[PDB]
């Protein structure tokens, strides 16, 4: 037991002496073991940047700072229409779809129910599989009824 | 007051300890916020072996139905983990300003098409308890029916003056929200913090407006004190949208999930200490605390010994837009005029496409309908 | 305060209960008329021989029960007017170019409403024998291409 | 009790008091309508200082999209004001018949080319709450910016689920609603009560079919049980078309609004009783109450075996058309035998021209797009 408690006391001091700032004793395996960080978060980069300049209230100072020394960023903002994506369909459950996709008296409903079931099956499908279902349905329609669909 | 059991996984323990220490340090300047720490969240900036808290917030309630506004002066959601994100947004705005003048001092650097975070700099989120929604189960969410396994991933949302979190699309929730509907007493639905953290992990934390300047920024880790909730927390915020593939600038961040060995969750401030109605938040960019009433999302103050004053919060949509336009004017990046808050957010092409794709993918995967707010919440102009 | 004002107020409060929905504003005394101040634009007092009490509940039923001879004419006649939209009454006959287009087209940002409408329209026109071959075919395509969505 | 200080407001309270007084009298016959007082509207007839309630109705919901029919047997809109207007139409048919049998007994007298109301007759509408749409989306004293005011005056529409309305922005929803599309899942757009009252004061309340016989009839006053209610309701109801110049005989009615200055109905209208799904309507013409299930827009009853059955409402399109055909056959008015509902409505050149001009003027002055129902709603033949 050497240097372990001497490393730990620094972390114990930070939580009481410097609230909000944490410094981890690295480059020393004995001192590094007191508070091991996850390997996914171990992004050690030799940057010239340091955290010491994060002054509290920096936004207040920068706003009152003179506008002359605020050089441009280059970017430029343009509006775009807020797409009125009103949620178009009245959703129905999967257990609901199976029955109405199975009924045989569809003509009495003028095939409204079966087509609605097909639509909501298509709506919940991903773009690739929905498109492939679309081509498949068009193909079987063109195959079975060339008389009605003149192609 | 005292941490325990070093040499274990304790980086999240240090985050918890320093969040509480910073909250208690802010107590001395404003004695009003004593006892708020029941539900506290914070965001830390990490660089190599140096940690710095940049956002701290408190609160576990949201905007009331009859107190909604159309000018964007009210805080719609005042939960601890959301106001922390808003404080982080303000800090990022301050950092953009610092880049405008002092490139070597700021965390940002000039990238290919937008500002890119400096190498080695990362943001970490800490929450006192489990995020509301999927991440926590106490009552009625128990086995007995196999169909409830679907509810372990389905979206959930909050309700004004309601408690807990309720599932979507039962009988009423499969319909758009309307300003004049929430007025006269339709229940306003706000997505749970678990789902909002999922959105943060998918589309980034910077939001739509700040996406104009900077590339997406993601939490490197999310820490929750509550024990043994790590598996469920990971499912709520990352796993259930892992298969999603957003557009090129975005990606689903594999957030590290950590927990603190010493923890407590009995503190829930719901008849636990005094049933606090107001909430507090602190940003490193501003350097001072702020207290808002979650019932109306406004800062309430007194003057000349006789008045009650309603004041918009610094985290409100109007203040964020005003800060945005101030940044643009200061940096001479021309903006269209007139422009509404909705138009400005929709102006970010990449972020809007990613958000639409994410919501559509959530709907398709039978996770739930993302309950958008009425357009009247964001139709106000900015000038 | 004033006894006349109190009397008029009691009159109106009692009239609220004695016959709900029927009101008789005070006009027998100019001072008593102040209990119910009519708006300036609504105070168009005019002399007329007709009165409220001549309205009876269920008068429509009473008038229908009367004989057809009692009823006089008004010297008018009703003429049909073809709507500006000349499309036929049942939209089962979707325009052929249209229905082929929404089937061949790819951009389904209408969220499959158009494709479903085209499918319903082609189903309706087909013979009953052709219709059933089509709909088991669509069922099989759905169960084969996207089984995670249908078989719950 | 009917608590009101009888000073400076009494007439509109007398409108409010007698509306509820009549309602509870109706409950004495059919107690089933208990709890429907949430959103109630009524129409009064005024002669020389005498009042008589003509129509009374309640409701805050509409027809669901999947329950639409092409035979006109379903009530598309079941809001309180809309059904009050429909009951007023039925009373107007009864009064036209009364003129046809005894001209002295009726409210109508023969004008230049149509039946005209006798001098002194006035119709007044009372609503216990602000009509949905523009009249409700604002309650603040001032908006500050004139732009946020003008987008607050844009036309709004309801949807088949929910008690609010959605802003129908210009150049949006220009695609006509289709019968197949709504049945496929698309939500049926119906115009808000504020815009419907605007149409009522522009084109008259009598509608297209009654315009064959009578001159346009306008509400002399519109009363709401909300305290301030002054400028917003004017803007929503008259002022938006105050510059419009409809063709003769139609004109924009400078309707008067008077406020129920005490006992304003908000708590009884904005909570609790929203669970109901059934609306009811009463009129002087029939003298009895009818309860209509709003979800499918039809009145249901128990059969002789005690099982549920359905039947069209007396206020539906089909019933109104049958009533008007009976009017013609009793009055000896010649009509074409094969006609549809819209063909009969289109048979009024003046009313149709005025309606088209009003819609086109709303188009040009970018108030929004009027959400016409699919034509198949009105293609059914009656005789
Ligand atoms: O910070 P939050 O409380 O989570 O607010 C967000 C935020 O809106 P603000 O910028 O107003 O804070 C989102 O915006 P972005 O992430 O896109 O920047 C988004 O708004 P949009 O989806 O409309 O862009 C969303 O709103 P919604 O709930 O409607 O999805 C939500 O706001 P809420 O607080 O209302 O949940
Ligand atoms: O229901 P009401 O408000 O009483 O008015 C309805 C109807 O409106 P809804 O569809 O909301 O029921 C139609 O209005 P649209 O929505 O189709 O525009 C229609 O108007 P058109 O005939 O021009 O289509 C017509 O109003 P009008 O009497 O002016 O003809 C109609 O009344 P009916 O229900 O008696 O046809
Ligand atoms: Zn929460
Ligand atoms: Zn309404």
């Amino acid at each position: 037991d050497e240097t372990a408690r001497k490393a730990a006391t620094q972390l114990l001091d930070q939580i009481q002496d410097t609230p909000g700032r944490i410094s981890l004793n690295f480059e020393t395996p004995e001192a590094a073991s007191v508070c091991p960080i996850p390997t996914s978060l171990n992004q050690i980069v030799n940057t010239k940047w340091t955290v010491n300049q994060l002054q509290e209230g920096q936004l207040t100072m920068l706003l009152a700072q003179d506008a002359n020394k605020f050089k441009s960023l280059g970017v430029k903002n343009i509006k775009k229409g807020s797409v009125e994506t009103q949620i178009l369909p009245r959703q129905m459950d999967v257990k609901e779809i199976v029955e109405k996709l199975k009924k045989q008296d569809n003509d009495s409903d003028q095939f409204v129910g079966y087509a609605a079931a097909v639509a909501n099956v298509l709506r919940r499908c991903d773009a690739e599989t929905a498109q492939k279902i679309t081509q498949a349905i068009t193909a079987t329609i063109e195959k079975e009824a060339p008389s009605i669909v003149n192609c | 007051p005292a941490v325990k059991f070093e040499e274990k996984t304790t980086f999240f323990e240090m985050l918890r300890e320093h969040t509480y220490a910073k909250f208690y340090e802010l107590c001395k300047n404003n004695a009003l916020i004593y006892g708020f720490e029941k539900v506290i969240a914070s965001v830390f900036l990490k660089i190599n072996g140096n940690l710095q808290i940049i956002a701290l917030s408190t609160g576990n309630k949201g905007l009331r139905g009859d107190k909604i506004v159309n000018d964007g002066t009210a805080l719609i959601d005042c939960h601890a983990e959301i106001l922390a994100r808003r404080g982080l947004l303000r800090f990022l705005y301050s950092e953009v300003l610092k880049f405008s003048t002092e490139p070597p001092n700021s965390i940002f650097t000039k990238g290919k098409n937008a500002l890119v975070l400096k190498p080695g700099i990362s943001f970490h989120l800490f929450i006192n308890t489990a995020p509301c929604g999927v991440a926590r189960i106490d009552k009625k969410l128990k086995p007995g029916t196999s169909d409830d396994l679907q509810n372990s991933s389905r979206l959930r949302f909050k309700i004004d003056k309601g408690m807990g979190t309720v599932l979507g699309g039962a009988s009423e929730f499969e319909a758009p929200q309307t300003f004049d509907g929430i007025m006269m007493g339709e229940r306003m639905r706000t997505m749970s913090c678990s789902d909002k953290l999922l959105r943060a992990n998918v589309l980034g934390v910077q939001g739509a407006i700040l996406s104009h300047f900077i590339d997406p920024i993601y939490y490197s880790s999310i820490a929750v004190a509550e024990l043994n909730n790590a598996d469920r927390l990971r499912k709520a915020v990352y796993s259930r949208a892992a298969t999603f593939k957003p557009p090129a600038p975005f990606h689903v961040q594999d957030v590290e999930i950590g927990e603190c060995q010493v923890e407590d969750t009995e503190q829930s401030t719901s008849a636990a200490a005094r049933s606090t109605i107001s909430s507090m938040n602190w940003n490193l960019a501003d350097g001072n605390t702020e207290v808002v009433r979650t019932s109306d999302g406004m800062v309430h103050d007194k003057d000349m010994s006789g008045a009650d004053i309603t004041t918009p919060s610094r985290l409100c949509k109007k203040n964020m837009a005003e800060l945005m336009i101030t940044i643009c004017t200061l940096t001479k990046t021309s903006v269209d005029y007139p422009i509404s808050y909705e138009e400005l957010k929709a102006g970010s092409q990449e972020y809007a496409a990613a958000k639409k794709s994410f919501i559509t993918w959530l709907r398709q995967k039978d996770l739930g309908i993302w309950q958008r707010k009425p357009r009247e919440f964001q139709m106000f102009t900015i000038n």
